[PDB]
């Protein structure tokens, strides 16, 4: 069975070059095409290129002026390079053992992107790491924490130090227009507890070293 | 150009232990000059890559469940689960593999779990004196549990309705009550927030008769 192992830096700013990279193990190099995939976010799949281990290539025609995808076959890899990237280059980018690379094989083989890489997550973006402002979301009862003004993803939000897990609901970031991000974790408990139970949300952004513990509690 | 891949429909809930299918039409014949028609079948979990389930219409993908089944011809095709099971959520994807390049996919089918309607539990959150502090006020509504997933947020500002300034984030269906929840975020200068008194966030579901509404004051409690 074909492997594929995907390599390269996800992070970058606009006009800058994607330069990712795959290996191959477990068949042979030769027989097939190796193509590159993109997902972006919350949309379809958008087939890039692909190239065979002798070098021929096809490119999807809206990219190919921007689109270079090589391959090195004594090490069995190949490798994509995007450049001038914006924010529409952003995306999971998926590297995957396309069809056969010649008619009869083609015609009686089973392959065609039947065998993917784990995707590489790609932002394309001009901010700066930084880490999160913590606010309360003050109180069947409702209470929380905003997680505002952070970057790179991800953040991790626990309740109680993972002691409260029950009726947890910590939302997907939304990318807001200064190019950070934000989220919000809540949690519903007994309004009867309100008085006598402590909430805290301990929330974490390890590329910043951020480690902050909220108490969350009703106001005045 | 691209041949289209249509997929439909767009969200598909099912029921456990019941057949589904998903249909998939290109804009012209996938078959190919040498016979074959080159459409395929993939499944995507959250987190996770595609999945190929089925080839060439029909041929099944080895160790692919064969309660998996593809059928069709020319521009229409078809993907039929004859039971469904709670693995089976996720994004459906066709591909045409007969065009080249460059190869296209559907925009993708998204099944998930039916259940019984309910209502959003609402509630709003007003900024954080912290938070005042520093500028900003983010106002936060929350719809708790609810299903379907479609639901409507209005917000309102001394009653005037408000749009360009918030933004939603949904959660994943629930694995175990097969519920959705939703929080929408109001963001405001501190300048802007304390030029209005009332603030209000308006709720239309299908499981509530009438659209339901929660506020607060700026300034009291």
């Amino acid at each position: 069975q074909v492997q594929l192992q995907q390599w390269g830096a996800g992070l970058l700013k606009p006009s800058e070059t994607l330069s990712l990279n795959c290996a191959v193990y477990g068949e042979s190099f030769s027989g097939y095409y190796w193509s590159w995939i993109r997902q972006p976010p919350g949309k379809g799949l958008e087939w890039i290129g692909e190239i065979n281990h002798s070098g021929s290539t096809n490119y999807n025609p809206s990219l190919k002026s921007r689109v270079t995808i090589s391959v090195d076959t004594s090490k069995n890899q190949f490798s994509l390079k995007l450049s001038s990237v914006t924010a529409a280059d952003a995306a999971i980018y998926y590297c995957a053992r396309g069809y056969a690379d010649t008619p009869v094989f083609r015609r009686y083989y089973y392959y065609g992107m039947d065998v993917w890489a784990k995707g590489t997550t790609v932002t394309v973006s001009s901010a700066s790491t930084k880490g999160p402002s913590v606010f309360p979301l003050a109180p069947t009862a409702a209470l929380g924490c905003l997680v505002k003004d952070y970057f790179p993803e991800p953040v991790t939000v626990s309740w109680n130090s993972g002691a409260l897990t029950s009726g947890v609901h910590t939302f997907p970031a939304v990318l807001q227009s200064s190019g950070l991000y934000s989220l919000s974790s809540v949690v519903t408990v007994p309004s009867s507890s309100l008085g006598t139970q402590t909430y805290i949300c301990n929330v974490n952004h390890k590329p910043s070293n951020t480690k902050v513990d909220k108490r969350v509690e009703p106001k005045s | 150009a691209d041949i289209v891949m249509t997929q439909s429909p767009l969200s598909l809930p099912v029921t456990l232990g019941q057949p589904a299918s998903i249909s998939c039409r290109s804009s012209q014949s996938l078959v190919h000059s040498d016979g074959n028609t080159y459409l395929n079948w993939f499944q995507q979990r959250p987190g996770q890559s595609p999945r190929r389930l089925i080839y060439k219409v029909s041929d099944r993908d080895s160790g692919v469940p064969d309660r998996f089944s593809g059928s069709g011809s020319g521009t229409d095709f078809t993907l039929k689960i004859s039971r469904v099971e709670a693995e089976d959520v996720g994004v459906y994807y066709c591909m045409q593999g007969t065009h080249w390049p460059p190869y296209t996919f559907g925009q993708g089918t998204k099944v998930e779990i039916k259940r019984t309607v309910a209502a959003p539990s609402v509630f709003i959150f007003p900024p954080s004196d912290e938070q005042l502090k520093s500028g900003t006020a983010s106002v936060v509504c929350l719809l708790n549990n609810f299903y379907p997933r479609e639901a409507k947020v209005q917000w309102k500002v001394d009653n005037a309705l408000q749009s360009g300034n918030s933004q939603e984030s949904v959660t994943e269906q629930d694995s175990k009550d097969s519920t959705y929840s939703l929080s929408s975020t109001l963001t405001l200068s501190k300048a802007d927030y304390e030029k209005h008194k009332v603030y209000a966030c308006e709720v239309t579901h299908q499981g509530l008769s009438s659209p339901v509404t929660k506020s607060f004051n700026r300034g009291e409690c």
